[PDB]
């Protein structure tokens, strides 16, 4: 990456991706009766 | 040629579509219409402004989705064709209208202008040669195997308790008061308004319907469970936040049996069905008292049918055989029932052929749909 | 025109310049507007009397250096004209406005008047046939390849997160803010007076800016690191004059998150980003949590984005996975993304035909710059 | 105990005060909640350093103004606490809640915790003998003398039509909408930054709202007048700064009927009024066509009612006589109708004793409001 080395607005020691962490019923026949 | 027919279940909240012979309509998504909200300037976005399925579910709050079938009243005809086209697309059908027969569905009391309008679609825009359209209650009867049953569907805004006898729904006894959970969820949004939350966007309201289908049930005791203090179960927001539930999960569906909460001169599904019972043969009622045919997507609650049983107990007299016949694959039960009906061979007559439609159109349908 | 399209790197503090297809902006330089502070009575001195380039980037105190972009909003116009004449200088271009397609970039919600001035320039003084004026965060999306993302710019007096999603026009959701390190460095001149350093020149301010860009950072612990005492490392002037750095290196940039140190009520733009989050939707919020871009020169500080990570961790709820993306070439990301867009065939429709556009007034591309 | 009844206008936009029988609200002031922006060192500043009243009404840019009434719904009860302490100020009333019958008002559909919390204050800190939190459109019914009628209200971030008939339980037909001039003036600040007018403070917002109330009309034709050539009325600030306007003065109130300008999905309160008409019945609809009331202080505009009447005509049915009665002092009229009701002694049933509130509270609220 020469283009990423040439200009001065290209800092180093950059873990660019700054992030956070990551720590991790249908029924049938419900009948009745009345008799 | 009469190829594999396509059973298309036009459920109020969720439309279903799939070839007959199958047991699952492989091509399903709810009954909606999704247009965007913003204007994509940069590329990397989809085009068409009518995004359905994974696009819709993907770009929920990005699309200002709407709903065509409003209690069985659909008005997005052109976009409906595009919805069918979306199914006709390589995504779902990959075939043509002319190539495969179509088994479309219906509801009672529908305006023949809209029905024949759909025939104009599948015979002019689309060119289905073998198209037959009918009720969804009979489809549920094919699923249950029962012939003398009172079918009541439960969609999002459609509830028609239709009493059928041997495959002959008595029109004098047919009850169609198509209104369901749509306004119940809207009234739950009113609860949220009385909690400080708005869900004016459809997708914003889709989450409400998701929790509605998820965190709700039927407390059999109406005012007893209503007057008792709820626990207000904190349910997770989709972003990662969390909000209470309250009585709403059972208080809002009380409106189904008590339509006066929304201020509507109705009587509650159970009483309407009893009215349907009254308009029949007394001896057949005892069968129908035990021929409780449940159907629709909104029949998925705890104590749902049991609270309904309590309603029947408050309605039906003693020594009355009551028997709930709940299905499990409710909306697809009708879809598979259509897969059964479309598999029939005598079935070739009453479907309006393309030439039959060319003959009269309107009256050819009128006489073939009746 | 069938030539290389010019990509104006209209940076707030550092306004670079370049073309399309290239990966390096041709010339990089700030908003310095110098004119000598003396009179060359002796013949044999240097000409110009207006200095852009090494003439000013080599001699500073001799020249009355100026800066008209009042938080990006330029007030000089004649000087800008001369700057653009210098854009066509011998070392710089030796080309014509007519000879090249030119692409301009802008911050959102800028006054139309500025674009009118630009039209006057590139349509009366200059005569660019293919001249388009655009945004700046879209460019960063081109460079990153992303379409969905929270683009935080970092100018000298302009910083604001741009929450984008596939180029969708979300001006209400997207937030613009014009404040950055300019007055932070000036506030450090206040520190200088509170530490005995008599400096009042913009050149002196540039030396302080060399410290700003060099010996400054963001301590993730605000008062835990502020209430302590550093050894005040020593900085050396152009002469090499020893001057202690002090806690200021991290104390002064806290104003970016604590705007009330200057007294101006604001939030610390990460909270404005949270406001944009509020304007967005729950799961789409999660996408933008995972999609955050950091461009602009002022992003370059130790623990910068990490401190902001901690900020949002103190702001965003639980189980909220957020992801940032800070390309090494922050300012160049906009420049290279402009090279990307300028290298497009669709981009030909973005601008309007030069002469007719002049006859079209300015409202046409004002409506087409979205 | 029947002393003079306190008339508490719960003005979200502008709060008003006094007792019954007073034909003019004695104390009238907005939602402003201040305390100094700066920090006084030498004595000379006033005492309390959280100022609301004349001190705030004379020191705008000095006090950090805030607002708890998010859409007329106070979140910082502490603000109201101090407000109510100020209610008995030496300038104001110097009396006790214990010493007076008190009456409260309320825009419907607010979350129960709001009026419950308020009543907690007035029956715990303050100790009212008998009170009630009435509605707000009944005040207007007294001001008009009518019983049947659509009452539009206007706070600061709340505006909605209230269809009434003799005080009858029609909450479904009755509507509530929380949107008004707050964000309209914030959108005016957006216009300011749109054309370089650097304005961001709350006191600055007060100034903006004063000119908004001053220099903002309503052109009857929306786009026919919006696409004209504006004169850009140079408003000379109270300081003396000349500031143009553009079509923005009438563009911003269009948002109240064009919610898509801010991106909100709504209809226009007149369309919601038409929905209320639909929710009513044909016989009662005609009454509402004849009975329309515009109220609330935010309704004050130039070309206001004529434009809205025309828009209604654009959406009205076939030649139905649209009639809008109007109070000249929409701010006063409300408080005065409340003064009428407070002076109405049939309130004996309508009040809530302190003891009753201690026993039930929420149940007493509902059972006494229904
Ligand atoms: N678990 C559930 N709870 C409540 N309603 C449901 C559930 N599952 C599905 N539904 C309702 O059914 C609708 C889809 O059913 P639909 O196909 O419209 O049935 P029908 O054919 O009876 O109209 C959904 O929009 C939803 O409102
Ligand atoms: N290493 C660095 N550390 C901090 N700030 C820097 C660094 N390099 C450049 N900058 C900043 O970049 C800014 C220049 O503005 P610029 O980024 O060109 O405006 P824009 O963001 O509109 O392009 C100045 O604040 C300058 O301090
Ligand atoms: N000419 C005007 N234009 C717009 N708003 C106005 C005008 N005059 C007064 N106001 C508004 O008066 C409103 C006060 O509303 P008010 O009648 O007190 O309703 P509420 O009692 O619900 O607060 C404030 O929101 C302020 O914006």
């Amino acid at each position: 990456d020469p283009k990423y080395a040439d200009l001065p607005g290209i800092a180093r020691n950059e873990p660019d991706v700054y992030e956070t962490s990551d720590l991790p019923l249908t029924s049938t026949s419900v009948e009745h009766i009345i008799v | 040629i009469a190829n594999q027919p396509v059973v298309i279940d036009n459920g109020s909240g969720v439309i279903k579509a799939g070839f007959a012979g199958d047991q699952i309509p492989k091509y399903c998504f709810p009954n909606y219409v999704g247009r965007p909200k913003h204007v994509r300037v940069m590329a990397g976005a989809l085009e068409g402004d009518i995004f359905i399925g994974p696009k819709a579910e993907e770009h929920r709050g990005l699309l200002s989705i709407r709903y065509p079938m409003e209690h069985g009243i659909v008005k997005d005809w052109n976009d409906m064709e595009r919805i069918w086209q979306y199914v006709y697309s390589k995504d779902q059908l990959q075939t043509f209208s002319e190539e495969h027969p179509v088994l479309l569905t219906e509801a009672p009391l529908n305006p023949r202008k809209n029905r024949e309008r759909a025939a104009e679609v599948f015979f002019e825009t689309f060119n289905v040669p073998a198209l037959f359209i009918s009720m969804q209650a009979v489809l549920s009867l094919y699923a249950t195997g029962r012939t003398t049953g009172v079918v009541l569907d439960s969609g999002d805004g459609v509830t028609h308790a239709v009493p059928i006898y041997e495959g002959f729904a008595m029109p004098h006894s047919i009850m169609r008061i198509d209104i369901a959970g749509r306004d119940v969820s809207r009234f739950l949004r009113l609860y949220l308004r009385k909690e400080g939350y708005d869900f004016h966007s459809s997708s914003e309201f889709e989450i409400v319907k998701a929790i509605k289908e998820r965190a709700c049930y039927l407390s059999i005791n109406p005012q007893k469970d209503e007057t008792l203090e709820t626990e207000k179960a904190q349910y997770y927001l989709p972003d990662g936040s969390t909000i209470e539930i309250g009585p709403s999960r059972f208080r809002a569906p009380e409106l189904l049996f008590r339509p006066d909460l929304i201020g509507e001169e109705s009587e509650g599904i159970h009483e309407v069905l009893v009215f349907a019972i009254q308009k029949s043969d007394m001896d057949l009622r005892r069968t129908l008292f035990s021929n409780i045919v449940l159907s629709g997507g909104s029949t998925l609650f705890k104590g749902f049918g049991d609270r309904l049983l309590s309603e029947v107990k408050k309605l039906a007299p003693k020594d009355v055989k009551i028997r709930i016949s709940a299905p499990q694959e409710r909306l697809y039960s009708t879809w598979i029932g259509g897969s059964i009906l479309a598999s029939l061979d005598t079935f070739k007559k009453m479907w309006v052929s393309k030439k039959e439609y060319e003959e009269d159109g309107a009256r050819s349908i009128h006489r073939k749909t009746f």
